RNA sequence: CAAGCUUGAGUCUCGUAGAGGGGGGUAGAAUUCCAGGUGUAGCGGUGAAAUGCGUAGAGAUCUGGAGGAAUACCGGUGGCGAAGGCGGCCCCCUGGACGAAGACUGACGCUCAGGUGCGAAAGCGUGGGGAGCAAACAGGAUUAGAUACCCUGGUAGUCCACGCCGUAAACGAUGUCGACUUGGAGGUUGUGCCCUUGAGGCGUGGCUUCCGGAGCUAACGCGUUAAGUCGACCGCCUGGGG
């Protein structure tokens, strides 16, 4: 199934970057939920964390710096 | 936001019981305490036309509770407005 | 869309890999949609029809997947 | 606050008063007052050098401290007073040691605040410290041009100076005019922005309202005879000539700066 | 009495003074009657994009419980501290310890 | 909110018959039971029940003859917005007496035929045909 | 009128989801400009072209800097708000909604003429700011003309603070509040049981999308979020122009 974050019922943090790197493309764009399969409740948490990881320079804004 | 400590003090003050939350005096007292709290907010953020609309629901609701109390029991009305301070 | 050409291989396959990157990353399409400014109404209207006709295709499929034709 | 007067008289319709209730309503501080005599625009030769000056109301000079050469020793604001010689209100300041002084009043300074000067000072409005310690990109008034000179930039009501960059021993400043300058990094700079920013929104309203500020009437060149002004002449409102100053030099476009010794410090000219 | 998740980076040339700077920030909060729950010093890491320069950095994690006034004052100390770049402040989920 | 409970009782019955249901329920009152105690012996409705102790729920058992229903049409006349009282001499007649009209005389709730036979007039509650 | 009652209405406890509002900061991408380094003769634009920029060395490319505005991907017939409307991240002030289990007041209710408050965009006033777009305007084209569509430029304006303005196809062209009346396929947000067998299965709550039954009606169509069967108030309509 697409049960990845729905199994781990929690909040998604920005300091676990290995989990976050699964849900971004090669260029750094957030992957739409039509592909990953995560439900809408955790998509927003997953999206917000990435926007926090980018600020702390843990993830790249684009693939050209 | 009327933190639980402030709420729990007023109910025990005005209420007949320690669990008599919901009487007109304790409802009007809780509405009064929050309105006086919101004066310091709207005295600086004058362009909060959204939060002000929620304060006018508290002002009107308190007004309805006073009229019902006055029509029912005048003696209980005259003490409550005196303890709180309003109607002018 | 950075590509690193591997040990030799053919330049055509390296080119075909670079083209796939632009197709998959939407580099071509975003430039066209942002070349001119259309009003916010047109953006809301176009998404309305796009979703309505997408769902209408699904609702019109059930009227032909069981009805004999010839 | 600005208030519009009521049109009870023809000469009171168009009056806007800038009134601050916080100003001290009594007499100034006695030891910080000197005599100040008017001149009327006459130099030692007795001839009027600058025109349209004369009369007014008698004023007494107030010794406003510009250097602020007191490291440490924090001071408190006693009151804010009206200074006739300036556009900005002044502030009487009492130091913990005991001395009293007059300083310029920043916008965010009330009666009771604590300020000080020196490198050790903290970054708050009204405090003074050399540029090397002020963060780049800050708003600053009472800038010095030479270390120890005293302070000449951003002294009027509501003005300020931006610190754009820092290069070696020099600091680049964006001035209120629009100019960019390079002043030494060791010039002191009071931190903040000058107060009394309502000074603009003040219409005098009548002819005599400017006569008691010391401004005499201004006769236009076209209204004179040909001997008295290059415009002059005419039989029924003729001009026919390029505008000029009353001494022949051309106004309305012609530049006049010529220094050649301070052109090193001008990054870019006025916008 | 709020919870926070301060995370800031010191730029690597002054990374030798981080322990002598950590103690000062927790000195005020403890001195202002506030608790500290984590001190995860991530060490010298590498940015995903240069901060105008300076491809490396030195990361710190705090997770401090303190009154809001101290944190308001602690925020401006990071602003004027030259060695500190891109301070961050967060909120509740009170007690945490993970993700070194 | 609701300002007339009587038209509620009629509407529950009218909707029930049209929807072809067996029995309807509603909060009960002495006026609702009295009207039910009229339709029942006029043949329009079978037995009713007033079960309940603090929240009484008047239940009516509807009636049918064929694929169609019994109650042809039942409408409220003296609505709270406009109340109607009629004298004995000019009590109405529903379908030339084919149907019944419920009136509330000073002696109780009775059909218009039973009020003329008693010499009375009262508020006209409804026309049941 | 008096005394009750609990269903309507409301308060308290716990919790959840949100571009709901005000204020203050900080990022990264991109456009424009400025100062320089390489370097050549084209660049730009169109249906075609010309105006325009360029050997005074442009366009292209690299380094540094200054400014203003808006927030790619997430993004969704998704969410919130009375309506207008609301979209980077963080902070501190604040409103509303919903759900589980109970206590509490006990008709405290619905609608509302005159009033009062909010109210897109353009527009007005006084200060700022001005990158990009761009009414007006100028030139180049097409044209029989072209005060237009097309091209190269370009000021008010769009941005901020405080005041006016008070109108829109301000539109689900559908007033608010209650009651009842067969069904399906979904979206979003709570919850209490088993099979915490791990996915799951059983139901109950709140908003919301599409299709359709009776019924409604001029027909289109609406159809439990009615335009169906009904109650309580309010606003409006009475042939087309003028
Ligand atoms: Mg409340
Ligand atoms: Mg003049
Ligand atoms: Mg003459
Ligand atoms: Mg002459
Ligand atoms: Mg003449
Ligand atoms: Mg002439
Ligand atoms: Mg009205
Ligand atoms: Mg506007
Ligand atoms: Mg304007
Ligand atoms: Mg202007
Ligand atoms: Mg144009
Ligand atoms: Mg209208
Ligand atoms: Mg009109
Ligand atoms: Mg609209
Ligand atoms: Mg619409
Ligand atoms: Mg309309
Ligand atoms: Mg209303
Ligand atoms: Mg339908």
């Amino acid at each position: 199934f697409c049960r990845f974050t729905a199994e781990g019922v929690q909040e998604i943090d920005y300091k676990d970057i290995a989990t976050l790197k699964n849900y971004i493309t090669e260029s750094g764009k957030i992957v739409p939920s039509r592909i990953t399969g995560t439900r809408a409740k955790y998509q927003r948490q997953l999206a917000r964390a990435i926007k926090r990881a980018r600020y702390l320079s843990l993830l790249p804004y684009t693939d050209r710096h | 936001s009327l933190s639980t400590e402030a709420t729990a003090k007023i109910v025990s003050e005005f209420g007949r019981d320690a669990n008599d939350t919901g009487s007109t005096e304790v409802q009007v007292a809780l509405l009064t305490a929050q309105i006086n709290h919101l004066q310091g907010h709207f005295a600086e953020h004058k362009k909060d036309h959204h939060s002000r609309r929620g304060l006018l629901r508290m002002v009107s609701q308190r007004r309805k509770l006073l009229d019902y109390l006055k029509r029912k029991d005048v003696a209980r009305y005259t003490q409550l407005i005196e303890r709180l301070g309003l109607r002018r | 869309p950075v590509i690193k050409v591997r040990e030799n291989e053919p330049f055509d396959v390296a080119l075909r890999r670079f083209k796939r990157s632009c197709e998959k990353a939407g580099v071509l399409a975003e430039v066209r949609r942002r070349e001119f400014y259309e009003k916010p109404t047109t953006e809301r209207k176009r998404a309305k029809a796009s979703a309505v006709k997408r769902h209408a295709k699904k609702l019109a499929r059930e009227n032909a997947r069981r009805t004999r034709l010839y | 606050a600005v208030v519009k007067c009521k049109p009870t008289s023809p000469g009171r319709r168009h009056v806007v008063k800038v009134v601050n209730p916080e100003l001290h309503k009594g007499k100034p501080f006695a030891p910080l007052l000197e005599k100040n005599s008017k001149s009327g625009g006459r130099n030692n030769n007795g001839r009027i050098t600058t025109r349209h000056i004369g009369g007014g109301h008698k004023q007494a000079y107030r010794i406003v401290d510009f250097k602020r050469n007191k490291d440490g020793i924090p001071a408190v604001v006693e009151r804010l007073e009206y200074d006739p010689n300036r556009s900005a209100n002044i502030a009487l300041v009492l130091y913990k040691d005991g001395e009293r002084r007059y300083i310029l009043a920043p916008k965010g300074l009330k009666a009771g605040d604590q300020i000080q000067s020196g490198v050790d000072a903290a970054i708050k409005p009204g405090n003074t410290l050399p540029m090397r310690n002020i963060p780049v990109g800050s708003t600053v008034h009472n800038v010095e041009m030479k270390p120890g000179k005293g302070g000449q930039l951003a002294r009027s009501a509501g003005t300020y100076v931006q610190i754009v960059a820092r290069d070696g021993a020099y600091v680049t400043l964006r001035l209120r005019s629009g100019e960019m300058r390079k002043v030494e990094a060791d010039c002191r700079a009071t931190l903040g922005e000058v107060g009394n920013a309502e000074h603009m929104l003040r219409v005098l309203g009548k002819a005599g309202a400017a006569r008691w500020r010391g401004v005499r009437p201004t006769v236009r060149g076209t209204a004179m005879n040909p001997v008295d002004h290059p415009h002059g002449g005419g039989e029924g409102r003729n001009f026919g000539k390029h505008p000029v100053t009353p001494w022949g030099v051309q106004t309305k476009g012609k530049k006049t700066r010529s220094n050649k010794r301070t052109d090193k410090f001008i990054v870019r000219r006025r916008s | 009495m709020r919870h926070y998740e301060i995370v800031f980076m010191v730029h690597p040339d002054q990374s030798e003074q981080v322990p002598g700077m950590i103690e000062r920030y927790t000195a005020a909060i403890t001195g202002a009657e506030g608790k500290i729950h984590r001190l995860e010093d991530w060490g010298r890491r590498q940015l995903a994009y240069p901060i105008n320069k300076l491809h490396k950095a030195h990361y710190v994690l705090m997770n401090v419980e303190a009154p809001q006034e101290v944190i308001d004052e602690l925020e401006t100390t990071f602003r004027f501290n030259d060695a500190v770049i891109r301070s961050m402040v967060m909120r509740t989920k009170h007690a945490v310890t993970e993700a070194s | 909110s609701m300002q007339d409970p009587i038209a509620d009782m009629l509407t529950r019955i009218r909707n029930g018959q049209a929807a072809n249901k067996a029995a309807v329920t509603m909060p009960s009152s002495k006026l609702k039971v009295a009207i039910a105690n009229v339709l029942k012996e006029e043949g329009f409705i079978e037995d009713f029940k007033v079960e309940g102790d603090t929240k009484p729920e008047l239940e009516l058992t509807l009636k049918y003859f064929q694929g169609k229903a019994v109650v042809e049409s039942i409408q409220r006349v003296s609505r709270p917005g406009l109340r109607i009282y009629k004298r004995k001499d000019e009590l109405p007649k529903v379908m030339a007496g084919l149907g019944i009209a419920v009136v509330s005389t000073s002696k109780g709730v009775m059909t218009d035929r039973a009020a003329r036979q008693a010499g009375l007039g009262g508020e006209i509650i409804c026309y049941v045909a």
